[PDB]
DNA sequence: TAGGGTTAGGGTTAGGGTTA
């Protein structure tokens, strides 16, 4: 059954949508995104919108106006602007 | 970007049970800085039996020695001809007082969830 | 017996780190004579020239005053030796911090070894040699009869088929560079046939200077570990230890007639004239515009209006010259700002070929050219007499000097010239 | 045809996709694999459209190599030094243990770089009679390299326009420093000086054999080529400036004997005339005793630049490339057959377009029901090509490389006793 | 006649493709 996202009414009155999760860099990877509103992302019934990462850094980049930083936490690199 | 690095206990990659390139990290307690070639010779107990591993560190001079104390490795491993087993340095820390058994359990039991997790497909 | 084991002649290459133990004092005393000793043996090199008589016996008073080992005395040569050794190797471990100390090092020791060898016998060169860890081979004297017209041709200071009672060495190339880059030795297949006394000297200093070059990248990882409270304030001691304000977009050519040396004047006049430059011209001119006060809006500016008078395209100015610019003062990329170029740097820089104009004329210009330059700008003929014979001296400072002094009706500048910089702050100064 | 710069980006993917020799592109690169990821830690700088310059991109391999050409289509290729990380990864290891580790020798020819002596052609116009000067220079070069040095083996790219390349590609010489680099640049350098000079040669009485050599070798081709077809000294300003490069006290009388004579001919042998009889008649002069041998020279020596070569991580352009002006695409150069290059018969890739039709054509009645891969299919395409000789060359030089380095082997085990 | 003051509050956006 094609699975429909839960509406974007109701997204606020989960708990989590407010906060600053705590996910494997893995699942950040591979965690899905939403097609009805681009730009946050939804996991197992629970929308998204702030995570918190911690690792070892083994990349670092510098730019005009913005740093660039790969993090590492054991299964997976992402990419941090600052 | 690189490929990530994932935990593995000193005995298991002293047996050579993983594949050749991969990216992995472990520790042990260093035993020996050969100051000409380059190479470090870091040594772990367990029970009644000591396994080595050998550690290029030709990307991380200058870098100072702690002779008898603990070590973090990340980096790559390649199957040499004759030397064996040898893992490139990229970054390596010393941290000392941190209790293995702490340590070993929590890669237990994060491998225990993933499995577990895994069980569902 | 320690003591003759330890040292049993006055040159060595400094292979055996010692074992004995020494006091504080004598450790910093060792090290702040030495020091002392190659930097007098520098200015002594730079000064004069090598050989002569007044140059080496200053040399030889200066050894002497140290307290180091210059002679070889057959008696009472435990002491200079020890001193030299624990004194070398010092500053061994001093200077590994960046390339260009490790390089200053090296030319300077090299310098040294130079004349210790220039004031060894014969018979002494070859025991020592036979105590060194180096091989040398001699040919037959069918293939030196073989080669005889290659050998003679060559002209290493040779005088008329003078190889009667001659032994020659064959040497790898990449050992022998000295001779090597001059055109002095005959070369085949990768192979080297040279003469005696200066082959032997130029081998040995290339090799010298090849395992300190190692030893220097081994000791480099030490100071990892030299973490020790004590000889930290020596270290900090050896250890070493251009902002004008904003000027404006058209006075440059009024100072440019009034500010600019020589060694950048005739650049700017190609740029006035042709209005396009090669590269080893723009980043001159680019970084001594940087380090007289222009921003990076003015300079912008300024090379767009320069260009525009070069018939280009605004599109692609931007696409590759204020492109190029942009990272020429660090506004992005990797950033690291560059410093101007010294006037010892730019003397001894890339030789500029056709299509190109940098490089000071002192150095890399016609004398007929030269004077009817100087004449351009109204040198007075004893002025133009004196930078001829300053010309022919191959001091290029002391021209830019004298320049300097005729331009602004200064009897004496009063300061050593080293850097363009230091030209236009004095200069804007006077003005 | 007239190449078009409003049709090339679809020949060129058509190439990429089709002619481009990778299989020995790799071979060469990969050198054998005797030195682990020895090909793995290569730099490369493609240019895109509209001028965009990017560096830094390493392949893991040649199917990753092939489908990354495939898919960016670049303009330039170049090569750039090993080093001892991955250079896509450049930012992940700390500052300064990142460094250039070995490249391998090149020298550049600037056919532009003589245009005060030339007077063929205007700027950037080339004529067949002035191909001689690359031919010669690259005789000269060639062989001090072979002799001289010994340098065993050698790969000469026509880069397109005006220019050739040397690719110098032995074992013992891809390790050698900067010094050493710059000491070959300066011994293989004669002319000298910047603008303001004026006579490009100070020889004093004695002569290199190097020299020597090359006057020797260099005899056969200067009288024709100069005084047949330049003819550098037909007008007045001509042997106006010639006389720069010779002492005032004969000016007016060399003068006189040009006002005198009517052709080049007469001038010349009336100069060498003059100056043997100046020879013998040496009366403090600081002049060398070669007036006619360093004239030669100063008009026909070859020029080089020590920039391209002193810079260890510096970059040129890779051969088989498509210049975008005229579309010839870079090509090797036979050793034994130089003199018989001309550089207007080079294929171009509008022409090798057309000629990759008419395989095709050809392979609607001669080859049909195939079912093999892409491999022997772009196989038998560059074999119908007009590339054959070219790749033959190539793949000749590579099958000296690998008996050199059969040879190499069998030598260390020889020495190791191991049999 | 029993709590204090009771107030809703931060809730955007920023750009790669580079060497002496």
């Amino acid at each position: 059954r094609c699975e429909e996202e839960t509406p974007s009414l109701l997204w606020g009155l989960d708990p989590v949508f407010l906060a600053f999760a705590k996910l494997y860099i893995r699942d950040i990877l591979d965690m899905k995104e939403s097609r009805q509103v681009p730009g946050v992302f939804l996991y197992n019934g629970h929308p998204i919108k702030q995570v918190d990462v911690l690792g070892t850094v083994i990349g670092v980049r510098e730019r005009d106006a913005f740093y660039s930083y790969g993090v590492d936490d054991s299964t997976g690199v992402i990419n941090c602007i600052c | 970007l690189p490929k990530p690095g994932t935990y593995y206990l000193p005995w298991e990659v002293s047996a050579g049970q993983v594949p050749d390139g991969s990216t992995l990290r472990t520790f042990g307690r260093l035993c020996l800085y050969d100051m000409i070639q380059s190479r470090v010779t870091l040594m772990a107990q367990h029970g009644s039996d000591q396994h080595q591993v050998l550690v290029c560190t030709k990307l991380v001079e200058p870098f100072h020695a702690q002779v008898g104390s603990l070590y973090i490795v990340l980096g790559e491993l390649q199957h040499q001809q004759d030397r064996g087993s040898v893992v490139k340095a990229r970054v390596l820390t010393c941290v000392e007082g941190m209790n293995l058994p702490l340590l070993e359990q929590a890669i237990r039991e994060q491998r225990l969830y993933k499995q577990e997790r895994g069980g569902s497909q | 017996d320690q003591r003759n084991a330890s040292y049993p002649h006055c040159l060595q290459f400094y292979l055996q780190p010692p074992s004995e133990n020494i006091s504080l004092i004598e450790f910093e005393n060792l090290a702040i004579d030495r020091v002392k000793l190659l930097k007098s043996v520098e200015n002594l090199g730079v000064s004069y020239v090598k050989g002569t008589e007044q140059y080496q016996s200053k040399l030889e008073s200066e050894l002497r005053k140290l307290k180091f080992s210059y002679r070889e005395n057959l008696e009472d040569e435990y002491e200079p030796r020890r001193r030299d050794h624990i004194s070398h190797f010092i500053l061994r471990l001093a200077y590994c911090q960046s390339e260009e100390l490790r390089r200053w090092f090296i030319q300077q020791e090299m310098d040294l070894l130079r004349f210790r060898f220039s004031i060894l016998p014969k018979d002494k060169i070859q025991d020592f040699l036979k105590d060194s860890q180096l091989q040398f081979e001699a040919i037959s004297d069918e293939e030196k009869t073989l080669r005889e017209q290659e050998i003679v041709a060559s002209s290493p200071s040779l005088s008329g088929l003078k190889l009667g009672f001659e032994s020659i060495y064959k040497i790898p190339f990449a050992d022998a560079l000295d001779l090597f880059r001059g055109r002095k030795v005959y070369l085949e297949d990768g192979f080297a046939y040279v003469p005696l006394k200066d082959i032997v000297a130029i081998i040995l200093n290339e090799f010298r200077a090849k395992l300190s070059k190692a030893l220097a990248l081994t000791a480099r990882s030490l100071p990892a570990v030299q973490s020790d409270e004590r000889l930290q304030p020596l270290l900090n001691h050896l250890s070493h230890s251009g902002n004008v304000g904003k000027i404006s977009l058209d006075q440059i050519d009024l100072l440019s007639t009034k500010s600019f040396p020589p060694c950048m004047r005739q650049l700017h006049k190609a740029l006035r004239e042709n209005h396009h430059l090669r590269h080893g011209g723009r980043m001159q001119y680019g970084l001594f515009l940087k380090g007289i006060g222009l921003t990076l809006e003015q300079a912008l500016q300024f090379w767009k209006q320069e260009f525009i008078k070069g018939k280009m395209d605004p599109d692609k100015f931007d696409k590759g010259y204020s492109y190029n610019i942009r990272h020429s003062f660090g506004k992005e990329g990797k950033r690291t700002d560059y410093t101007p170029f010294s006037c010892l740097k730019i003397i001894l820089s890339n030789p500029p070929s056709q299509g190109d104009y940098h490089g000071c004329p002192f150095r890399h210009s016609d004398p007929e050219l030269l004077k009817q330059k100087l004449q351009s700008y109204k040198i007075s003929p004893g002025g133009i007499s004196q930078i001829l014979d300053l010309v022919k001296g191959t001091h290029y400072q002391v021209a830019c000097q004298k320049y300097f002094e005729m331009i602004h009706n200064v009897d004496d500048c009063g300061f050593s010239l080293n850097h363009p910089n230091q030209f236009f702050c004095e200069s804007q100064r006077i003005l | 045809e007239t190449f078009d710069p409003t049709e090339l980006p679809e020949l060129l993917k058509l190439y990429y996709r089709r002619l481009f020799p990778y299989s020995q592109y790799y071979r060469w690169l990969n050198y054998g694999g005797v030195i682990k990821n020895y090909f793995q830690h290569r730099e490369f700088s493609f240019t895109l459209k509209d001028d965009i310059y990017i560096r830094y991109q390493s392949f893991n391999n040649q199917s990753d190599l092939e489908k990354e050409m495939q898919k960016m289509n670049p303009y330039k290729i170049d090569i750039g030094a090993v080093y001892s990380h991955r250079p896509n990864q450049h930012n992940t290891v700390k500052l300064g243990a990142f460094q250039a580790q070995e490249k391998e020798l090149v020298f550049d020819i600037d056919m532009t770089d003589y245009d005060d002596v030339r007077r063929c052609c205007s700027s950037a116009d080339i004529c067949p009679k002035c191909w001689t000067l690359m031919t010669m220079a690259i005789r000269i070069i060639d062989r001090a390299l072979k002799e001289d040095f010994g340098f065993k083996h050698r790969l000469w790219v026509y880069s397109g326009r005006r220019g050739v390349h040397c690719w110098v590609c032995d074992e013992s010489v891809r390790k050698l420093s900067s010094a050493v680099r710059s000491g070959i640049v300066e011994y293989l350098s004669l002319v000298k000086g910047g603008q303001d000079v004026k006579k490009k040669v100070h020889l004093s009485e004695k002569i290199h054999p190097f020299i020597r050599k090359s006057i020797n070798i260099i005899k056969k081709y200067f009288e024709e080529y100069a005084l047949v077809n330049q003819d550098i000294l037909e007008n007045k300003e001509s042997w106006d400036k010639i006389l720069a490069l010779v002492p005032e006290t004969i000016h007016d009388e060399l003068q006189q004997s040009f006002q005198k004579s009517h052709n080049s001919l007469q001038r010349w042998e009336h100069l060498k005339k003059v100056a043997s009889r100046y020879q013998n008649n040496i009366k403090n002069d600081k002049y060398g005793p070669w007036l006619e041998w360093e004239i030669m020279l100063q008009y026909c020596f070859p020029r080089l630049d020590i920039n391209v070569s002193k810079g260890i991580n510096h970059l040129l352009k890779s051969p088989f490339s498509v210049h975008p002006k005229t579309g010839r695409i870079s090509v090797p150069i036979d050793l034994q057959k130089v003199d018989q290059f001309d550089p207007f018969t080079v294929p171009t890739i509008s022409f090798i377009c057309r000629e990759l039709d008419a395989i095709s054509t050809n392979e609607e009645e001669k080859e049909e029901n195939e079912a093999e891969s892409d491999v022997k299919h772009r196989t038998r395409d560059y074999k119908k090509t007009s590339l054959a000789p070219y790749v033959k060359v190539f793949e000749h030089f590579l099958e000296n490389l690998d008996k050199s380095r059969k040879g190499e082997l069998l030598k260390k085990s020889d020495l190791q006793k191991d049999f």
